[PDB]
RNA sequence: CGCGGGGUGGAGCAGCCUGGUAGCUCGUCGGGCUCAUAACCCGAAGAUCGUCGGUUCAAAUCCGGCCCCCGCAACCA
RNA sequence: GUACGGCCGCAAGGUUAAAACUCAAAUGAAUUGACGGGGGCCCGCACAAGCGGUGGAGCAUGUGGUUUAAUUCGAUGCAA
RNA sequence: AAGGCGGCCCCCUGGACGAAGACUGACGCUCAGGUGCGAAAGCGUGGGGAGCAAACAGGAUUAGAUACCCUGGUAGUCCAC
């Protein structure tokens, strides 16, 4: 409180701790698929959510979501990951970029295609 | 492993070599020793001790055995305890009095022969 | 004479909880009572294949020193199974 | 859309894990973590540690399955 | 032919040298307590006291046989 | 108030004091209920005071269970 | 000052408050670091030991009862450093 006190010990803003450290301030990172599996989510939800463990080009190894309905990914699949947690999946803090590198687009999508790596259908 | 090859022939041979090694086939083993048991004794731990006399080869501890009567195999297993007298030696040669017992073997009858074989 | 006292071994009574009251059950036997184990399954007329005869059997097998059991019963009556345990009988 | 690679194979409740969770051993081959289906939980239907049950398994993760048929 | 301790109710005991309807525990089946269950509480069922001869007023307990279980014992490579 | 480092202690331990990870909460006071074998005050055949019962018996009846080709469906703590 | 301090008597000693006036003349307030004090339990050595009582033993309760209740009871609770 005292002026004297601040003069001895200045106000010191807290440094923000990141939510996607594996990215190391990069917009995406590349990595190899270590395990490709499903996992169940947290109260109150229930499903078999597709996730993968991925060793990134910078050594970090993280779990990443594989959004969309259907995917053709396996071990040694080289994928691109981006920031973005999965809320009912604790530990999951990244998303896989559908339709980049070895990851295919979602099949048969018509709405929100660009978020699922899907070309515009000839029509 | 980093290996570079000038010719494709030296490569096509070694990849095959890598593959051949990968295989793990055991098509049959060589008996280490063959022994006949006589005059069964009773033990609290294993339930039975079958007195034996080795006719051929050397009997060993951890090597698997095949118990057969009248040419057909009554029971199979791996030795747990090889003990002669109070010595409990791990190895017994042929034509030397020997002793044997194993778990999960209920009935000891004379005239049958136990075949031990290394793998 | 020999009395009937009792112990129970419910499911979720493992080593922790269990052999503490295997100590209690020694005590019963070692008074010179016939210590009756009662299982009390979360279960039925065949509750288990697990609940009972891990416990019971290992209670025998650990206590086997001092006590033995009359029978390894494995006929449940109701949702609960008595294994009867006694002093180890002098022949 | 909803793909159709789901299955309905059966099995028997093995373990009585926490929060409507079970070891359910598939008559088929092994057992999976099996969680209680929403429906089923909404209609209660307690589930003892030793019942024949139906499971919904996503090939995506055979390791897991949902209990559909109550008993 | 070879020692120990026991035989009572479904299981395990007490009642023994202190010989007059065999009672005390766990189980069994009910009842009570609870919204309900576990637990607990009130209760009833449940016996040639191994089997016989002796011995006695009446012997569970009294003796000895037949017999059975356990005990260590005996098979302890 | 943990780890690492330092100082302290015979020891038990004390003192100074982080980060990763994880969640969208955690928290304070007050409000309306509900609940109490936390408390106070107060009511009802709630207890206490009484009279007669049920629990035993035989039969009537409903249910469970068991059985059956079928023993039709429903009602299930007080409130089946 | 806080921790905490209770039979009676003496000895040594700290602080607080009141009355009156004299003296000193801002000698004051606060205080990181430093120093000292600091219930109970606990520790070391030697004493002491009635009552109480961790631990521990026994009796009960209970489905269990390493508890609550009972019969005992060691450290400790007491003194010096």
């Amino acid at each position: 409180a005292t002026v004297n006190q601040l003069v001895r010990k200045p106000r010191a803003r807290k440094v923000a701790k990141s939510n996607v450290p594996a990215l190391e301030a990069c917009p995406q990172k590349r990595g190899v698929c270590t395990r490709v599996y499903t996992t169940t989510p947290k109260k109150p939800n229930s499903a078999l959510r597709k996730v993968c463990r991925v060793r990134l080009t910078n050594g970090f190894e993280v779990t990443s979501y594989i959004g969309g309905e259907g995917h053709n990914l396996q071990e040694h699949s080289v994928i691109l990951i981006r920031g973005g947690r999965v809320k009912d999946l604790p530990g999951v803090r990244y998303h896989t970029v559908r339709g980049a590198l070895d990851c295919s687009g979602v099949k048969d999508r018509k709405q929100a295609r660009s978020k699922y790596g899907v070309k515009r259908p000839k029509a | 492993d980093l290996r570079y090859y000038s010719v494709i022939y030296n490569l096509i041979d070694e990849v095959k070599a890598a593959m051949s090694g990968m295989l793990s086939p055991e098509l049959k083993q060589q008996i280490i020793g063959l022994a006949e048991v006589r005059d069964v004794f009773k033990s609290p731990k294993f339930g039975a001790i079958a007195g034996c006399m080795v006719t051929e080869g050397v009997v060993k501890r951890h090597n698997p055995i095949r118990v057969l009567r009248d040419n057909v195999v009554i029971y199979e297993g791996e030795l747990e305890s090889l003990r002669r007298f109070k010595d409990d030696v791990n190895e017994v040669r042929n034509g030397m009095e020997c002793g044997i017992g194993v778990k999960n073997y209920n009935d000891v009858r004379t005239g049958d022969v136990i075949e031990v074989f290394e793998i | 004479v020999i009395q009937v006292k009792e112990i129970k071994f419910r499911p979720g009574t493992d080593e922790g909880d269990y052999q503490v009251k295997l100590r209690s059950l020694i005590r019963f036997l070692e008074e010179g009572d016939k210590a009756k184990i009662t299982l009390r399954f979360r279960g039925r007329e065949m509750a288990h294949q697990q609940i009972g005869m891990e416990v019971l059997n290992r209670v025998k097998d650990d206590l086997q020193e001092l006590a033995v059991v009359e029978s390894f019963p494995t006929k449940i009556e109701g949702r609960q199974m008595i294994m009867v345990l006694a002093p180890k009988k002098k022949q | 859309a909803k793909e159709k690679d789901t299955i309905r194979t059966e099995g028997v409740v093995t373990e009585a894990l926490p929060n409507a969770t079970f070891r359910v051993k598939l008559d088929s081959g092994p057992e999976i973590l099996a969680y209680i289906s929403g429906k089923m939980r909404m209609h209660y239907i307690r589930i003892l540690p030793g019942d024949r049950v139906v499971v919904e398994i996503t090939p995506y993760d055979p390791t897991r399955g949902r209990i559909v048929y109550r008993k």
